């Protein structure tokens, strides 16, 4: 940024989800819009066509300093597993709704003892009715 | 490319015809038993007996021309060819062949023909060959 005048804790939203605080340290996203590009035989023109919107998805990554880790860490997991989605408050985009598609636990007891990091992997999920519509 | 073939399952080497005769006063042995020839290719060296039964006003001359259009159409069967020329004039056509690996010599006439493009530049064209 610029200017030394920058408020880290001001910008950054506190990560969440499903109601349960836990501490962030990434935040990414993916975006686009999906086309139909088409090029002809033996001519010098293309075409394209929109189709529609690109469904987005979250990548996020945690890590646990305090005393006792393990525990909060291992409490953690016990709600990414819970079934169904729910609402996530995204550190730059703000409150969403996903559901978590995978997550990888690091650790270690001689190379890194007191630190957990765990990745996670979010899709957004809009809530849709049963009868197709 | 190219894919040639000798199907043995496909030929016989004496083929009969049957068919009665439905002319305006015909009748008895004349129109019953006597309408009957044979015809044979020789190229195969085996016996692989075939008949078959004519459906129409059957003639001495009709016959043999049933037979040698199944003659036609089985030897044609038993020597099918492919070809792919890569860039792309009509069908039933001559042409001069040479494959010395199996040793073709022999002249051709084309049974069938098809091109095809893609738009990634890909043009072939593909012959069925026969003799």
């Amino acid at each position: 940024m610029a200017g030394p005048c920058y408020n880290p804790n001001e910008h950054y939203l506190p990560a969440s989800f499903k109601g349960v605080p836990f501490d962030a340290d990434s935040s990414d996203s993916e975006h686009g819009r999906n086309g139909a590009e088409a090029e002809f035989v033996f001519g010098e023109r293309t075409g394209y066509a929109d189709l529609g919107i690109k469904i987005r998805s979250y990548s996020i990554r945690a890590r646990f300093q305090t005393n006792d880790h393990v525990a909060l860490s291992n409490a953690f997991i016990a709600v990414l597993e819970s079934t169904g989605p729910g609402l996530l408050v995204h550190p730059t985009r703000g409150p969403v709704m996903a559901a978590c598609r995978s997550a990888r636990v690091t650790d270690s007891k001689v190379d890194a003892a007191g630190v957990t990091y765990i990745d996670i992997d979010f899709v957004e999920a809009n809530d849709t009715v049963t009868g197709f519509g | 490319d190219f894919s040639a073939e000798q199907s043995e399952d496909r030929a016989n080497s004496e083929i009969t015809v049957k068919g009665h005769r439905v002319a305006k006063d015909v009748w008895g042995k004349n129109a019953i038993v006597q309408p009957v020839q044979s015809v044979a290719d020789s190229w195969v060296g085996a016996n692989i007996p075939l008949t078959i039964q004519h459906y129409g006003d059957a003639t001495n001359e009709s016959l043999q021309r049933r037979a040698k259009f199944e003659a036609d159409r089985r030897a044609a069967e038993s020597k099918s060819v492919n070809v792919t020329v890569f860039h792309v004039w009509d069908i039933g056509n001559i042409h001069y062949v040479e494959i010395p690996p199996e040793g073709i010599f022999d002249v051709m006439e084309c049974v069938s023909l098809t091109y095809s493009v893609d738009a990634k530049s890909t043009l072939e064209t593909q012959l069925e060959l026969a003799p």
